[PDB]
């Protein structure tokens, strides 16, 4: 019923973040503590954990050697991507809207 | 090559007031990357504007806020090889000042001296400060000592500037090793006499 709906919303969610980023939420203590009926949506909690998970910031000089997995996606979409000063957090927080509106 | 970072007015600014902190370098890169170390990791990818045979961004703060405090540093790239980013630039801290209690500067024997006299700048407070930060107007190197003795309730550093040789206005703050970019409010400037 619905608590079958809201599992399926999760999941897409969850598979949406994992393909655009790159990333494995596997072991991620903070992404997974998130993936709930009510902090599953909200775009700014997820987008702050990916950061503090994955450390995004970090990929400048390789990344953290705990989680160097989304430096691929940083370089392709920030580091060497192809005015303004572009934050890497405002780009993190506009990628997950997008995961979260086309979840459906 | 090593860009450099700059801040206009300075790194110490006040809470909601306007910094630029300014990337530059001799070599031609195209885009700079400004990286924050604080509570609040960000990279900020800056557009390179070339001209005068130097290539310089800014990143203007209009109005300066906690999250945005830290310590910045510039690096440098090109559109040749885009994945082969630039030694860093050296750590520029941006403190927010005007947080906790106005410490106190004096000068000993006096705040006028003859050439060759030794003179002392002591910097007290009530607060038990970590770390004291005397600072002269027109230099970027501040001197940090942390507190000697403790006089009528106050703890203060004494900063021995050696025998006299020219003046300068003195300011002072205080710092906690927990918070690293929230410093006291200003000291009320010292003017030193030779
Ligand atoms: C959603 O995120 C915002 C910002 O953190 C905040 O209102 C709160 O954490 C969340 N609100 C909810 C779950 O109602
Ligand atoms: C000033 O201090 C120095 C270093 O301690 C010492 O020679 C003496 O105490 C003073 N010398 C003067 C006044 O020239």
């Amino acid at each position: 019923g619905e608590a079958a709906r809201i599992a399926a919303a999760i999941d897409a969610v969850i598979k949406g973040i994992e393909t655009k980023f790159g990333v494995s939420t596997n072991g991620v203590l903070g992404l997974k503590s998130l993936f709930t009926a009510n902090n599953y949506n909200n775009a700014t909690k997820i987008a702050g954990a990916i950061i503090e998970e994955y450390k995004p910031s970090s990929c400048l000089t390789g990344g953290s050697g705990a989680d160097n997995s989304i430096c691929p996606w940083a370089m392709e979409n920030f580091f060497a991507a192809r005015r303004e000063a572009v934050s890497m957090n405002d780009v993190i927080e506009k990628t997950v809207k997008t995961i979260v509106s086309d979840a459906p | 090559r090593k860009p450099s970072l700059l801040a206009h007015p300075g790194p110490l600014v006040k809470s909601e007031e306007t910094v630029i902190l300014q990337c530059w370098s001799d070599v031609m890169f195209e885009h700079f990357l400004l990286h924050r170390e604080g509570m609040f990791n960000d990279t900020l990818r800056l557009i390179g504007e070339h001209h005068d045979g130097v290539s310089k961004a800014n990143f203007s703060i209009s109005r300066m806020t906690q999250d945005l405090a830290g310590t910045y540093r510039c690096y440098g790239s090109v559109t040749h090889s885009p994945y082969q980013v630039s030694a860093p630039s050296d750590p520029l801290d941006i403190v927010i000042i005007g947080l906790y209690e106005k410490p106190s500067l004096s000068a000993q024997p006096g705040p006028t001296v003859l050439a060759g006299e030794n003179v002392t700048l002591s910097c007290s407070s009530r607060s038990s400060y970590d770390m004291y930060h005397l600072s002269r107007e027109g230099e970027a190197h501040e001197r940090r000592l942390p507190a000697g003795p403790k006089v009528n309730g106050t703890f203060q550093a004494d900063f021995p500037l050696g025998p006299a040789t020219h003046g300068g206005t003195y300011r002072c703050f205080g710092s906690f090793h927990d918070s690293p970019y929230e410093w006291s409010k200003s000291s009320d400037p010292l003017l030193v006499s030779v």
